[PDB]
C-alpha cells in the first residue's frame, strides 16, 4: 500500500497518551536495540497511525485493543521524506477508544553529535572511556524511537535502559528499579515522565560523580566525569540560589523530586533543557574559584540561569508549533539576564544584557532580518528559529512589556499564564490573552504586541521639543539602497524645577503624536535605559541639548542612558542621519565617566570605525582617530591597575581599557604587559596571570617570534581551556603572516588546534590588518574542504564568511565576494548568511561615502 | 542554548 498520509504535518488523527522506551545500548559498538510500547487514543476515524522514524531496522511491529491481551500484526509503511511510517491498522480504530502500539527496532547510536549519539574519550590516567546521549531539540527525536514527534503531542514516559555495571544510567525521571542481569548487565527503570513533549526525552549513559543537596523537597545534583567533580561547586550553589528564586517568583513549584545538571564530556556537546536532565558542555560548567575569571564565572551563571527558567518556560509550558519558538527561547533569555539582576546584582549582567540587545537591533535592522513569528512550514526553516533574533528580540519585548506595565503586572500575566497552561500547548495569542486579563480591567489590549511580533525590524522615534510639548514621530529603521506603525511603549526623562527628577510614560501608536511636558525644560532624554526596543533620533537642538548636558553633569542619567546615547548617535551617524563629528562631539565628555557599560560600548563603535579604515588604505586618519578616543579616555586608562581586584563591572573596564590601550599602543599600556610577559614567560608559566590581563599580556608576548613560539608550547601542554582561548587569540594576533596561515592550515585538518577553533582564528586573523586580505583568501582557497567540515548552514560556516568579509567597504571587493559565491552554486549564493555578508560591505561603503570626507577635516 | 563566541548573531 502506498502512503496515505501526504502532508508534513501529522493527522490530528491518533494522539498518544503513555509512551514505555526500554533500550538496549552498546556503546562501544555503537549500535542499540529497542521497543516501544505506544498508548495512542483516537479522536477521529482513520485506518492508520501515523508517526514518526527515521533510519530504522524494524523486527516487529504489533497492534492491540482494549481489555484483551491478544496481539495481531499489522504491517507497517515507511516513507522516509519527511520521516513518517504509517500502521496499516487493520480494526478501523474509533474516537475513545484508546489503542497500545508496540515497535521493536533496531539502528545506529550517532556518530555525529545530533539526536541519540555516542562518543569516546581518555581518561585522566589515559585509559580510553565512553559516552552516550541524546539531543533531540528540534527534530531529532524521531531518530531515535519511532513515535508522535511534534511539540503539541504531550504524554507521559517510562524508560529503562539496559547498561553495563561502571556505567551510570541517567534519565529525565528518577531511577527506582534496578535490577542487575545475569552477566553484569545491569538494568534501570525509571518514574512515569510527567506530560511532556517528545523532543524533551532524555537518557543518558556514561561513568560519572554525583554532588546533592535537596531543598524544599527537591534533589539538585551536579553530575560528571570523575577527575572534575571538584570543579562543580559553583554549579550546584547557584542551581539551588536560582531553583529557589523561580519556584518562588512563578508561584509554581518545580514538579520533580530530582534535577540534574550533567557536564557531558566533549567539546561538541549540545546544552540542553531536558526537564529533570538538563546538559551542558563541559568547560562551560567548571567553575574554579581560583584560577577562573569574570567571564567564566558569568558565563557559568548565565548559562544556568536560562536552563532553569526553561523548565518553565519551554517544558511546562510549550509552544504548539517551531513558528513560536521564541515563545521559549525569549522567555528562557529574559528570566535568564532578570533572576541575575535579582540575585546576582554584583555581576552587572544587565550590562552583557544592554550590550547583546544594541547587537541585536543592528541586525533587526537588515533587509535579511525575519520577524521573530514567522510561517515556518519546512525543517531548515525550525532550524534557522533558532538564531540571535528570537531569542533576543523576543527578550527585548518581554523587558519593553515588563518596564511599561507594573513590575508587579508582568508577574501576575506569567503566573496567571504558567498556571492556565500547564502541561499544555501554547501559542503566541495566549500569551497576550493571559496578559489582558487586567489592570482589573482590560484597560488595554496585546494587540500592541501584533506589530511587534509579525513584522521585523523596529521604528525610529524623532523627536522634536519645541518648549512646553513634545512632538513624536515614528517609522521604520531602514538602511538606504509603506506598510509598519508600532504601538510603541515611549518613556522620557527630564529635570525640571529644581532638578526635578521628572519621568513619564505614554504610548505613541500613530505617524505621529505629542506628549504634554509639565514645566519647561532645557533637556528631555526619551527611552530610558533602553527599555524600549526602537531607536529615537532627536532634532538638531536637542541632540546639541543633550550633549551640552553631558558635558555639565553627565551622570543625571543612568549609565544604560548614557550607554544608549552613544549607541543611537553612531548608528545614526552611519546611515548618515546625523554627521560623524556630532557622534564623536557627544563622546567628549568620556573624561568625566567612571561607568563601563558607556566605555565599553563607546569604545565599540569607535575600533569599528578605526578598523574600517585601517583595512581600505586610511593607517593615518585611522591612527589619529584612536588618539582622539585615548584622550577622552586618558586618565581612566592610566588609573588602572593590572590586578583583580574590584567589582565585575569595574574588572570588566579594566580588561577594557588596557585591551585598548595596548592594540594600538598607547601610553605605557605595553611594555607593562611586556614586563608581566617576560616574567610568566621566564617562570614556565607557574607565574599566576591576573585573568583581567591575562589576554592583553599573551597578545603583546605573542609578537616576538620567541615569546610566540613559547605559546603555542603552552597551548599543545597544558589544560586550562579558558585559558587555552585566550593563548589561542595572541598566536593569532601575530603580524607574521606565516605564522597566522600555518595556524588556519593547521586547525583546518585539526594537527594542532581542534577544527571547532577554526571559526574562531580566521576571525581573529582577518580583523587586525596583515592577516585581513589573507583570511579570506584562506576562505576561497579551501571553500570545499570548509564545506564538507561544516553543514552549510551551520552557525559556524556563516560565521567565517561573515567573520572575513565584514570589513570590506570597496565597489571593487563587493564584486569580488559575489563573484566568488556566484561561481560556486546560486543555492549557495542564495543563502541567508552569503546573501546578508554582501549587504553588510554593501553597507560598509555606504559608510564611507557618508563620512569618509567628513572625516578628514577634523586634526 | 547557543553559545560560542558573539554573542550578537
Ligand atoms: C486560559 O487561556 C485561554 C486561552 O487559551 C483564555 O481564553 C481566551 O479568552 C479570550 C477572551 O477572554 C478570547 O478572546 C476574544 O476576543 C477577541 C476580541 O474580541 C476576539 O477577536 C477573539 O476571537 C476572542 O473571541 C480568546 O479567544 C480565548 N482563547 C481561547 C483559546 O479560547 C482563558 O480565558 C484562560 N482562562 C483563565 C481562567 O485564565
Ligand atoms: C556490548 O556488547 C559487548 C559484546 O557483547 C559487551 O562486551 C563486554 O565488555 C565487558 C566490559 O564491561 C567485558 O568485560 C567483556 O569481556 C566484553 N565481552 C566480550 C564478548 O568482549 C558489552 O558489555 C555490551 N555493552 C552493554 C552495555 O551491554
Ligand atoms: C546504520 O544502520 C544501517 C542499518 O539500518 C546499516 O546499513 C547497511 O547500510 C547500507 C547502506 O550504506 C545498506 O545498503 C545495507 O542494507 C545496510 N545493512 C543492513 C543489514 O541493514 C549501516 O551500515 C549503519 N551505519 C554504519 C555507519 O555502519
Ligand atoms: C479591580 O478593578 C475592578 C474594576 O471594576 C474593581 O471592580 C468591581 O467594580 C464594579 C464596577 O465597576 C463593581 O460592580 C464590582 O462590585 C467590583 N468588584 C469588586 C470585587 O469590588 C475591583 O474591585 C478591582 N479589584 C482590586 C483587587 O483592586
Ligand atoms: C534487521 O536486523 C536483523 C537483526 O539480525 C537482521 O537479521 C535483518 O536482516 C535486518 N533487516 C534488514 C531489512 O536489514
Ligand atoms: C482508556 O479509554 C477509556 C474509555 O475508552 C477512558 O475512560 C480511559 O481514561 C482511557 N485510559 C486512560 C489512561 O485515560
Ligand atoms: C549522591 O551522593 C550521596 C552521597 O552520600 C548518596 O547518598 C546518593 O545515593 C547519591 N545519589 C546517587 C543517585 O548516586
Ligand atoms: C496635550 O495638551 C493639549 C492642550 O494644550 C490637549 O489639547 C491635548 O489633548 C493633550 N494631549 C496629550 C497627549 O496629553
Ligand atoms: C562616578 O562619578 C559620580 C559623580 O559623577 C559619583 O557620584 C560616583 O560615586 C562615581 N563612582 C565611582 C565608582 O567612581
Ligand atoms: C606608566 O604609567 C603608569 C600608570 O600610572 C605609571 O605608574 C608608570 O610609572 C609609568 N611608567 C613610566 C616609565 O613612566
Ligand atoms: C615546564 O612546564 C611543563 C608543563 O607541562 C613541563 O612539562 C616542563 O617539564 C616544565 N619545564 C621546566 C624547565 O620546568
Ligand atoms: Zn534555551
Amino acid at each position: 500500500k502506498l502512503f496515505p498520509w501526504a502532508q508534513i504535518r501529522l493527522p490530528t488523527a491518533v494522539v498518544p497518551l503513555r509512551y514505555e522506551l526500554s533500550l538496549h545500548p552498546n556503546l562501544t559498538s555503537m549500535t542499540f536495540r529497542g521497543s516501544v510500547t505506544i498508548s495512542v487514543q483516537a479522536l477521529q476515524v482513520t485506518w492508520n497511525i501515523i508517526l514518526h522514524s527515521t533510519g530504522h531496522n524494524i523486527s516487529r511491529v504489533t497492534f492491540m485493543s482494549a481489555v484483551s491481551s491478544q496481539e495481531k500484526q499489522a504491517e507497517i509503511l515507511e516513507y522516509a521524506y519527511h520521516g513518517q511510517i504509517a500502521i496499516v491498522a487493520p480494526e478501523a480504530l474509533l474516537a475513545g477508544h484508546n489503542y497500545t502500539l508496540k515497535i521493536e527496532y533496531s539502528a545506529n547510536i550517532s556518530s555525529s553529535y545530533y539526536g541519540f549519539y555516542g562518543f569516546s574519550y581518555t581518561d585522566e590516567s589515559n585509559e580510553k572511556k565512553y559516552f552516550a546521549a541524546t539531543q533531540f531539540e528540534p527534530l531529532a527525536a524521531r531518530s531515535a524511537f519511532p513515535c508522535f514527534d511534534e511539540p503539541a503531542f504531550k504524554a507521559t514516559f517510562i524508560i529503562k535502559i539496559i547498561r553495563d555495571e561502571q556505567y551510570t544510567a541517567l534519565s529525565n525521571m528518577p531511577k527506582k528499579s534496578s535490577v542487575v542481569l545475569d552477566d553484569g548487565l545491569v538494568q534501570d527503570e525509571f518514574s512515569e515522565s510527567v506530560k511532556m513533549s517528545t523532543y524533551l526525552v532524555a537518557f543518558i549513559v556514561g561513568e560519572m560523580k554525583n554532588l546533592s543537596q535537596d531543598v524544599n523537597g527537591t534533589l539538585v545534583s551536579i553530575y560528571a566525569v570523575p577527575e572534575k567533580i571538584g570543579q562543580v561547586h559553583y554549579a550546584l550553589e547557584t542551581t539551588v540560589k536560582l531553583l529557589e528564586f523561580f519556584q518562588n517568583y512563578f508561584e509554581i513549584q518545580y514538579p520533580l523530586k530530582k534535577l540534574d545538571l550533567v557536564a557531558i564530556p566533549d567539546f561538541e556537546a549540545g546544552a540542553m533543557e531536558n526537564w529533570g536532565l538538563l546538559t551542558f558542555r563541559e568547560e562551560t560548567l567548571l567553575y574554579d574559584s581560583n584560577t577562573s575569571s569574570m567571564a567564566d564565572r558569568k558565563l557559568v551563571t548565565k548559562i544556568i540561569a536560562h536552563e532553569l527558567a526553561h523548565q518553565w518556560f519551554g517544558n511546562l509550558v510549550t509552544m504548539k508549533w517551531w513558528n513560536d519558538l521564541w515563545l521559549n527561547e525569549g522567555f528562557a533569555t529574559f528570566m535568564e539576564y532578570f533572576s541575575l539582576e535579582k540575585i546576582f546584582k554584583e555581576l552587572s549582567s544587565y550590562e552583557d544584557f544592554l550590550d547583546a540587545r544594541f547587537k541585536t537591533m543592528k541586525k533587526d535592522s537588515l533587509n535579511s532580518s525575519h520577524p521573530i513569528s514567522s510561517s515556518v512550514q519546512s525543517s531548515e526553516q525550525i532550524e534557522e528559529m533558532f538564531d540571535s533574533l528570537s531569542y533576543f528580540k523576543g527578550s527585548s519585548l518581554l523587558l519593553m512589556l515588563k518596564t511599561y506595565l507594573s513590575e508587579d503586572v508582568f508577574q501576575h500575566a506569567v503566573v496567571l499564564y504558567l498556571h492556565n497552561h500547564s502541561y499544555a500547548s501554547i501559542q503566541s495569542d495566549d500569551l497576550w490573552d493571559s496578559f489582558n486579563e487586567v489592570t482589573n480591567q482590560t484597560l488595554d489590549v496585546k494587540r500592541m504586541m501584533k506589530t511587534w511580533t509579525l513584522q521585523k525590524g523596529f521604528p525610529l522615534v524623532t523627536v522634536q521639543k519645541k518648549g512646553k510639548e513634545l512632538f513624536i514621530q515614528q517609522e521604520r529603521f531602514f538602511l538606504n539602497m509603506t506598510s509598519y506603525l508600532w504601538h510603541i511603549p515611549l518613556s522620557y526623562v527630564t529635570e525640571g524645577r529644581n532638578y526635578s527628577k521628572y519621568q513619564s510614560v505614554s504610548l505613541l501608536d500613530k505617524k505621529s503624536g505629542v506628549i504634554n511636558l509639565t514645566e519647561e525644560v532645557l533637556w528631555v532624554k526619551v527611552n530610558i535605559n533602553m527599555n524600549g526596543y526602537y531607536i529615537v533620533h532627536y532634532a538638531d537642538d536637542d541632540w546639541e541639548a543633550l550633549i551640552h548636558q553631558l558635558k555639565i553633569n553627565p551622570y543625571v542619567l543612568s549609565d544604560k542612558d548614557r550607554a544608549n546615547l552613544i549607541n543611537n548617535i553612531f548608528e545614526l551617524a552611519g546611515l548618515g542621519k546625523v554627521p560623524l563629528k556630532r557622534a564623536f562631539d557627544l563622546i567628549n565628555y568620556l573624561g568625566n565617566e567612571n561607568h563601563t557599560a558607556p566605555i565599553t560600548e563607546a569604545l565599540f563603535q569607535t575600533d569599528l570605525i578605526y578598523n574600517l579604515l585601517e583595512k581600505l588604505g586610511y593607517m593615518d586618519l585611522a591612527s589619529r582617530l584612536v588618539t582622539r578616543v585615548f584622550k577622552l579616555l586618558q586618565n581612566q586608562i592610566q588609573q588602572q591597575t593590572w590586578t583583580d581586584e574590584g567589582t565585575p563591572s569595574m574588572r570588566e573596564l579594566r580588561s577594557a581599557l588596557l585591551e585598548f590601550a595596548c592594540t594600538h599602543n598607547l601610553g605605557n599600556c605595553s611594555t607593562t604587559a611586556m614586563k608581566l610577559f617576560d616574567d610568566w614567560m621566564a617562570s614556565n608559566g607557574t607565574q599566576s596571570l591576573p585573568t583581567d590581563v591575562m589576554t592583553t599580556v599573551f597578545k603583546v608576548g605573542a609578537k616576538t617570534d620567541k615569546g610566540w613560539s613559547f605559546l603555542l608550547g603552552k597551548y599543545i601542554s597544558i589544560g586550562s581551556e579558558a585559558e587555552k582561548n585566550k593563548i589561542l587569540e595572541a598566536l593569532a594576533s601575530s603580524e607574521d603572516v606565516r605564522k597566522l596561515y600555518w595556524l588556519m592550515k593547521s586547525s583546518l585538518n585539526g594537527d594542532n588546534f581542534r577544527t571547532q577553533k577554526l571559526s574562531f582564528i580566521i576571525r581573529t586573523v582577518g580583523r587586525h590588518f596583515p592577516g585581513h586580505l589573507l583570511a579570506w583568501d584562506f576562505v576561497k582557497e579551501n571553500w570545499n574542504k570548509l564545506v564538507q567540515k561544516f553543514p552549510l548552514g551551520s552557525y559556524t560556516i556563516q560565521n567565517i564568511v561573515a567573520g572575513s568579509t565584514y570589513l570590506f567597504s570597496t565597489k571593487t571587493h563587493l564584486s569580488e565576494v559575489q563573484a566568488f559565491f556566484e561561481n560556486q552554486s546560486e543555492a549557495t549564493f542564495r543563502l541567508r548568511c552569503v546573501q546578508e555578508a554582501l549587504e553588510v560591505i554593501q553597507l560598509n561603503i555606504q559608510w564611507m561615502e557618508k563620512n569618509l570626507k567628513s572625516l578628514t577635516w577634523w586634526l | 542554548x547557543k553559545h560560542h563566541a558573539f554573542s550578537f548573531k
